[PDB]
């Protein structure tokens, strides 16, 4: 591939592992989710710019617009979780076991 | 390289003033002194984000006016702005832009 | 498997070439069964709403039967077309590759040796 | 919720799924999924209670993660082939993430732990959308990229789904959880025959949607969500118990009902490819599904459970629920075996 | 695979045109109306051959016309031209509209001394035709023969032989 | 899993029993870690020390079963001079099944495990002889 | 050492990811994601993407990340695991950097090279425009379908969030 | 597509950005326009089962223009050989390479 791709590709892996291992806060994981889209944004832009894929120069912007809209929907749920149990801890969200 | 030096100088200068500001008066020796989530604020931030994203789709308009398909380009340009105004109307009528409990 | 067929018009319920095939008869056994299904749906409609099963809503029962037969007629028309296409492709492919489908050499039972296993 | 906003949100759920099915570009496929997840959360939060809030959160995190993996597969596929077309992927690593992203969205084992819990925390009408409509979009993509899916991966996810759906359902009394595990079990059948004959993946999907929609509709009519509450139906609407018996028997694959057709055709398309061990193991493990279906038939229609005194006040009012297409769905769920050769319309 | 063939260091040598971008930009309009024929032959060569090694001889002809073009200015209009590109060279953007007064003198000088007419707005951007004896390439992409298509299915669509033939169904 | 299985099937049956046992012990040991990997994840141990005790317990029980299958099934093929014989695997499967009962402290599990593990092992040997396929490659 | 600016930035890019991936307090986690975003734009700028790089600052850092920090300060109530994860992350980064700088070839899932990012850049360009800008401006002439679906999704985002946050 | 609505209606919803050799604004080409064109014209109409065998030569060239894997191996070899001879007194870079 190339030398830069290794770190971008390894940055996605770090964020994925970070998202799959919650500690206590729900806000912490949403950041790991928005880190993933940042790595995908940079990785796609590197590919498109280097190959002179002109019409694909708009794709990274579309990736950013939808990923931010999804992030907004994520924060709204976090707020409604905090207004119920007083904190954004994931251990509280355990009613559905039974 | 020029833009890199300009950023380095500005932030390096700011750091110096900050540290010498926390130390220059400490060259002096003064005797030791001793001894609710709001929903409406959150909705302003989220409304700004969705509006801010729609602005991202409008920034390339000046370049988009150089095309040979002005009829198509002018149709979609007025569609995005009209849709952005429709979002404002929905929040306005649904009491989104209010600060009274 | 029959998706990228050479003779194809995508996203068409009944291509033009299907009109050269005989239509399903209005007395088709499959079409009578589809109509019978519509009638059964009518009776259940009365039962779940606590109406007289056999008599209530004869006008409603008539549209249950007609809609099933109407939809059933076209599905059967497409069913017989897709099977006609399969045979059409199967036979054309056999002509194009005669070496892969040779004419079997036929030997009478007087000469072919089959082992005998007695039951004793 | 305002009725007009309810229609608008529903049409956006449909539009998201339709965009996935009419798109020849991976970006529009991804956009289709995003528009679909954005619109379905409000119908899960509509009842405004902690359980709904928890269910919507567990669904968002699962579907958000799945969409990120899918977009990673698309970019890897762009680097190694320089195109966006919705077809076979050109890198084995892209195929794995793509196959795993779709598995998470579908709810296949071992990416299954959210289906029982999300379906339990939302109303019946929201569960009906979740278990039937939300499965169309991922299956459409699998129909198109199956030539490059890793065989051992897709067949391994299929086998686990059949097992975990079976064992999970035995230990359930809540109706919403029983359908959730039933949904996991039937997914394994759809993806087991996918490498061999994708046409039978659609047939099993169509039949599953019809049968599942019939069950949820009958539960919604009597507002029943527990096994016991369903056992009072014989004393309120006797006809509805006979329809539940027939559908439950159909879902179990017992001939001569409709639910035997897909299990019948999938076993045919696998023995043609000299697959004998897998269809037998799949068919035998499906008897677990027939068991906890039969248990509901014993407490609903084949025995008369105890009733309560206040039930007598219900006899004086009719059913005002919509029960849309219930007469038509129930007949299609039971009396379609003689029309099996009609599956060619799906080719 | 193969070995990339490259021309020799003596096959590329030619007398360069060593004048700054301001000098070229001052003479651009007259230059394009005088050396059009050798110029367009070279460009037709490049867009057709798609290989710079195939159009080296046309390239040298482009250089020679430019050298001869500037010598004529060197003989008749030197001071007017030297004063024209000095004003162009002063601006960071090398604007024409800042030097209309000096342009007229240079434009008039060439008109009298050489009969050169400055092309009008929109002339140098026109598609033109060039008569060349170089044969048209047959396989410019060096592509191989395409794989032959599948046999096409043709004939009459007759009904299925005994129907679906699905297990026991008779139609 | 692809490379280790090749090692087991490359060795002809009833020979080099030391290497076959090592191959079987590896597979069972791996299957033990996979099981204990999910057990720790879904059922949190009370402490780190308790976690490693569980992971070691499952890993040894799984590795003990596989160790005795390859050893027992390879010795049997030697004394009987019958490589292509499923009965060799039946003895190995049941021998491994008893070990499972031994670790669980139950005679019922040992008897049930011996019967079913032994039956499954015999089928595996039959498939290798006759080329049965669990994940068949699409052909038609 | 200025020829390897892109690789140096990428190394800082990863270190920031190990920062907030270890999940310190949300206040510091968001701080680390701002650093990675700024470094991320730096990489995109050096590949020729100026509009895309600046769009990261305006929309990602000055947009979403401000809402993240704004929501953290209002709904977050201002260990060994954090340090353990953070140290584990840096070590893997160091070894990946160490090997790709020793033999200039590393194989982890993919075959990566270590010559330098500059070796793949295009060698010819004489246009009177920015190729990146032309593509993005094509959103209005070519991307009619994209504009409609994107705009509708943003409009539905407004409707959906108000529904979720009403609470009654 | 699962449903070919675009082909039925003759409307180009998203086929304009699928490939990098399609029509680009101002006729700006991609770096691998020639290679993509050759592979597309080789594999057209014969299905992907055949194209994986009868158009492998073109595909390998296309993938070589995308990731440039083979070229970087060759340059890497030359750099090592020059470096090895450099630290032995056995090589002398010419004036125009320094
Ligand atoms: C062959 C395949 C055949 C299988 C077909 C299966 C259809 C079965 C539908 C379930 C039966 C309806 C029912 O019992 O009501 C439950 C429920 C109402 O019960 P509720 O929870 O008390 O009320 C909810 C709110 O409180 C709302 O309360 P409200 O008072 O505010 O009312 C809002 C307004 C709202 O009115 C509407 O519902 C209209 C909305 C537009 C529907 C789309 C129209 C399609 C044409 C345009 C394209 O009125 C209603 O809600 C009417 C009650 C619902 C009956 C109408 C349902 C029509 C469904 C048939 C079309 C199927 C298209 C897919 C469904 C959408 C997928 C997300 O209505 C639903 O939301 C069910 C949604 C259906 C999802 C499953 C669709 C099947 C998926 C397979 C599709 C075929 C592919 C294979
Ligand atoms: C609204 C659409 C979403 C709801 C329906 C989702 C059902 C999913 C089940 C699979 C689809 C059924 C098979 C499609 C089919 O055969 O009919 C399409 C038929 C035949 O399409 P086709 O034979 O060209 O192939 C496309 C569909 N696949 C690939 C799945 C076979 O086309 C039409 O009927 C469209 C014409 C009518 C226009 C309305
Ligand atoms: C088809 C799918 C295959 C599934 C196989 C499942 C095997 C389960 C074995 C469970 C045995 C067990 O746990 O011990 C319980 C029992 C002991 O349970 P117990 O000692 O607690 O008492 C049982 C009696 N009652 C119920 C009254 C308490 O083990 C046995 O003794 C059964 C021996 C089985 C012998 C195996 C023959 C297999 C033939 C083929
Ligand atoms: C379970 C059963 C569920 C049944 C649900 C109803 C689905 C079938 C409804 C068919 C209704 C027929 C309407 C009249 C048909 C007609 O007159 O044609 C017009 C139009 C398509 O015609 P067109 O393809 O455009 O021809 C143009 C040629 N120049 O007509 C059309 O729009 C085409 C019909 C649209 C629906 C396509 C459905 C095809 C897939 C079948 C799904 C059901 C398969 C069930 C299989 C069960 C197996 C036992
Ligand atoms: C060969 C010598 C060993 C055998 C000796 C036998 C004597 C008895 C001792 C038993 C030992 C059993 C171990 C056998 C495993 C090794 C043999 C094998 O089959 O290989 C499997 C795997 C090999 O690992 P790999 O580096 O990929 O080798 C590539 C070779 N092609 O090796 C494995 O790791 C398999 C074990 C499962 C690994 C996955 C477990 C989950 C990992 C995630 C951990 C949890 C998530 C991490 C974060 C949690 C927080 C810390
Ligand atoms: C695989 C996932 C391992 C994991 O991270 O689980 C945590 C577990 C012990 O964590 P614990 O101290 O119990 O957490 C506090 C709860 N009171 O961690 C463990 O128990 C350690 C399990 C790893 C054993 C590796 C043996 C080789
Ligand atoms: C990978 C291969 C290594 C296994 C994975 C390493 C983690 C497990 C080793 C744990 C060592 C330890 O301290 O515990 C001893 C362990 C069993 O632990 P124990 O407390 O005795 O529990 C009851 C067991 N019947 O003793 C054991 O039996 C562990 C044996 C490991 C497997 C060898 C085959
Ligand atoms: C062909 C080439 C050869 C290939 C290698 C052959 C060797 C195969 C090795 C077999 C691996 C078996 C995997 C199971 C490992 C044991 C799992 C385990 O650790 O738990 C066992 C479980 C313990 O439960 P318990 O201790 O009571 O609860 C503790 C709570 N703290 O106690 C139990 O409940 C036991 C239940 C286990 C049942 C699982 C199914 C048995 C394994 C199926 C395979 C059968 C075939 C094996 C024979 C060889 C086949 C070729
Ligand atoms: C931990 C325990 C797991 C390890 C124990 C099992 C290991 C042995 C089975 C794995 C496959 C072994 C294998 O690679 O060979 C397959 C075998 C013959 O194939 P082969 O060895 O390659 O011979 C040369 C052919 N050229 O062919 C066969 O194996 C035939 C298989 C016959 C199966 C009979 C068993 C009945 C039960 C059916 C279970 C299968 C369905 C469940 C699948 C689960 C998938 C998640
Ligand atoms: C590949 C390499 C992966 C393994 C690298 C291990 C990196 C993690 C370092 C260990 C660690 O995080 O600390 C111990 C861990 C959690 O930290 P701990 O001290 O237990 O916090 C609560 C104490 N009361 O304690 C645990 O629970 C163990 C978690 C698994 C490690
Ligand atoms: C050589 C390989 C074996 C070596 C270890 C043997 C071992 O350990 O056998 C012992 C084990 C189990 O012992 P346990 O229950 O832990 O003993 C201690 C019990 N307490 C803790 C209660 C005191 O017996 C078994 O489970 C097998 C018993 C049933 C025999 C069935 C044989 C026929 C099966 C086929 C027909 C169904």
């Amino acid at each position: 591939m190339s030398m830069v791709y290794m770190n971008i590709m390894m940055a996605f892996t770090v964020s994925l592992v970070g998202l799959l291992m919650y500690r206590s806060h729900l806000m912490s994981s949403l950041l790991c989710l928005e880190g993933m889209m940042l790595s995908l944004f940079v990785m796609a832009a590197l590919t498109i710019l280097n190959s002179h894929f002109t019409l694909a120069s708009m794709m990274p912007i579309i990736l950013l617009v939808f990923a931010a809209c999804e992030a907004a929907l994520g924060l709204s749920l976090l707020v409604m979780v905090s207004n119920t149990y007083g904190t954004d801890y994931v251990q509280n969200l355990n009613l559905l076991q039974c | 390289m020029n833009l890199m030096l300009a950023l380095l100088t500005n932030f390096t200068l700011a750091t110096l003033l900050v540290i010498i500001a926390f130390w220059l008066p400490q060259l002096n020796v003064y005797s030791e002194k001793t001894s609710p989530f709001s929903m409406k604020f959150f909705l302003v931030a989220i409304t700004f984000l969705l509006f801010d994203l729609e602005i991202a789709l409008l920034l390339p308009l000046p370049w988009a006016s150089q095309t040979a398909n002005l009829n198509t380009m002018l149709t979609m340009a007025l569609f995005l702005i009209i849709l952005l105004a429709v979002s404002l109307a929905y929040e306005w009528t649904q009491k989104g832009l209010e600060w009274t409990e | 498997m029959m998706t990228g067929r050479q003779g194809r018009a995508t996203f068409q319920f009944l291509p033009d070439e299907a009109r050269s095939l005989p239509p399903p008869k209005l007395t088709d056994p499959r079409l009578a069964f589809v109509g019978f299904l519509g009638y059964c749906s009518g009776l259940i409609d009365n039962a779940i709403r606590r109406r007289p099963v056999l008599l209530a809503g004869l006008h409603r029962q008539l549209l249950y039967i007609t809609s099933f037969v109407f939809v059933g007629y076209y599905l059967l028309k497409r069913q017989d077309y897709m099977y006609a296409v399969r045979d059409h492709d199967m036979f054309s492919y056999i002509k194009s590759h005669p070496e892969d489908f040779p004419e079997k050499d036929k030997k009478t039972y007087g000469e072919v040796f089959e082992e005998f296993h007695p039951v004793r | 919720m305002n009725p007009i906003i309810f229609i608008i949100i529903l049409l956006t759920i449909m539009l998201g799924t339709i965009i996935v099915m009419i798109s020849s570009h991976w970006l529009l496929v991804w956009i289709g999924f995003e528009m679909n997840m954005l619109a379905i959360i409000p119908i899960m939060m509509k009842n405004h209670n902690p359980r709904a809030t928890e269910a919507s959160t567990k669904y968002f995190l699962t579907q958000s993660t799945a969409s990120m993996l899918l977009m990673m597969a698309v970019i890897i596929n762009l680097m190694f082939s320089g195109q966006w077309t919705v077809m076979k992927l050109f890198n084995p690593m892209a195929s794995m993430l793509m196959t795993m992203a779709l598995a998470m969205k579908l709810g296949m084992a071992p990416f299954h732990f959210w289906v029982p819990e999300v379906t339990q925390g939302i109303p019946l009408s929201s569960g009906l959308i979740l278990l039937t409509w939300q499965k169309l979009a991922p299956m459409s993509v699998l129909y198109q990229i199956f030539p490059s899916i890793n065989l051992n991966l897709i067949l391994t996810l299929s086998v686990l789904s059949i097992l975990i759906g079976g064992w999970g359902g035995l230990n359930q009394t809540q109706l919403r959880k029983i359908m959730a595990y039933s949904s996991i079990a039937h997914m394994g059948w759809m993806t087991a025959v996918l490498p061999y004959n994708p046409t039978m993946t659609l047939l099993n999907l169509i039949i599953y949607i019809i049968m599942t929609s019939t069950m949820f509709t009958m539960f919604m009519a009597n507002s029943t969500t527990t096994t016991l509450s369903l056992s009072h139906t014989w004393n309120k609407t006797p006809i509805m118990t006979v329809l539940i018996l027939a559908t439950l028997l159909s879902m179990g694959g017992l001939p001569p009902l409709s639910g035997f057709m897909p299990k019948w055709m999938i076993i045919q398309e696998m023995t043609k490819n000299n697959s004998i061990i897998l269809p037998t193991f799949m068919a035998i493990t499906a008897l677990l599904n027939l068991y906890f279906y039969m248990r509901l038939t014993y407490s609903t229609t084949l025995t008369m459970f105890p009733s309560t005194n206040n039930m007598k006040m219900k006899w004086q009012f009719p059913l005002m629920k919509k029960m849309t297409f219930l007469p038509t769905m129930v007949v299609l769920s039971t009396m379609m075996l003689p029309l099996t050769p009609m599956l060619s319309v799906l080719e | 695979p193969g070995i990339v063939e490259l021309p020799s260091l003596e096959d590329l040598k030619v007398q360069e045109v060593k004048v700054s971008s301001s000098v070229l930009k001052a003479a651009a309009h007259h230059y394009g109306a005088q050396c059009d024929k050798p110029n367009k032959e070279f460009m037709l060569c490049r867009w057709e051959e798609k290989d710079p090694r195939r159009c080296l001889e046309e390239g040298k002809l482009v250089n020679q016309c430019a050298l001869e073009f500037f010598r004529q200015i060197k003989r008749h209009c030197a001071e007017p031209f030297t004063e024209y590109w000095t004003c162009i060279d002063y601006s960071g953007l090398q604007l024409f509209r800042r030097c209309r007064k000096q342009q007229a003198q240079f434009d008039e000088c060439v008109l009298d001394k050489l009969g050169w007419v400055r092309p009008d707005l929109g002339d140098l951007s026109k598609v033109t035709k060039v008569k060349t004896d170089r044969p048209l390439p047959e396989n410019p992409y060096h592509s191989r023969a395409r794989p032959e298509p599948n046999p096409e299915v043709e004939g009459d669509l007759k009904p299925a032989r005994h129907g679906s033939r699905l297990f026991f169904w008779t139609m | 899993a692809k490379t280790v299985l090749r090692q087991y099937w490359d060795i002809p049956e009833g020979t080099e029993c030391h290497r076959k046992t090592y191959a079987t012990t590896s597979i069972g040991g791996a299957a033990g870690l996979v099981v204990s990997a999910y057990s720790v994840a879904l059922k949190t141990p009370t402490s780190f020390l308790e976690g490693v005790a569980r992971t070691g317990r499952y890993t040894f029980t799984a590795a003990a079963i596989g160790a005795i299958f390859g050893l027992t099934s390879c010795i049997s093929a030697q004394v009987r001079e019958k490589p292509d014989d499923p009965l060799n695997y039946l003895i190995g499967g049941c021998a491994g099944g008893l070990i499972l009962g031994a670790r669980t402290r139950s005679y019922g599990i040992g008897a049930a495990a011996c019967a079913y593990m032994g039956l499954t092992a015999a089928l595996v040997k039959m498939g290798q002889l006759e080329g049965w396929q669990v994940f068949a490659e699409p052909k038609v | 050492m200025m020829l390897y600016i892109v690789f140096i930035l990428s190394v800082i890019f990863v270190m920031g990811f190990v920062g907030f991936s270890s999940k310190p307090s949300p206040i510091y986690g968001g701080l680390g994601l701002i650093v990675s975003g700024g470094v991320g734009c730096g990489i995109v700028l050096n590949f020729g993407g100026s509009f895309l790089g600046l769009m990261v600052f305006l929309i990602y850092l000055g947009g979403m990340m401000v809402v993240f920090g704004y929501t953290t300060a209002m709904a977050t109530e201002q260990n060994k695991a954090v340090l353990g994860a953070f140290v584990t992350g840096l070590l893997m980064e160091f070894f990946m950097v160490y090997y790709v700088l020793k033999d200039k070839e590393v194989e982890v899932v993919f075959e990566f090279n270590g010559l330098g990012d500059w070796v793949i850049y295009d060698t010819g360009d004489s246009g009177f425009f920015s190729e990146e800008a032309m593509g993005i401006a094509a959103l209005y002439s070519y991307g009619t379908w994209l504009v409609i679906v994107t705009g509708w999704s943003l409009l539905i985002g407004v409707v959906v969030i108000m529904e979720i946050t009403r609470g009654n | 597509p699962f449903f070919d609505v675009q082909k039925r209606l003759g409307v180009d919803l998203d086929r304009w950005m699928t490939i990098q050799s399609a029509e680009q604004p101002h006729k700006i080409p991609s770096r691998c326009h020639a290679f993509e064109k050759e592979w597309i014209e080789c594999a057209h109409g014969i299905g992907s089962i055949r194209a994986e065998k009868e158009c492998k030569i073109e595909f390998e060239d296309f993938r070589e223009c995308l990731l440039r894997q083979k070229t970087m191996k060759r340059l890497h070899a030359i750099r090592r050989q020059r470096e090895k001879l450099i630290k032995e007194g056995k090589y002398t870079p010419p004036p125009h390479h320094s």
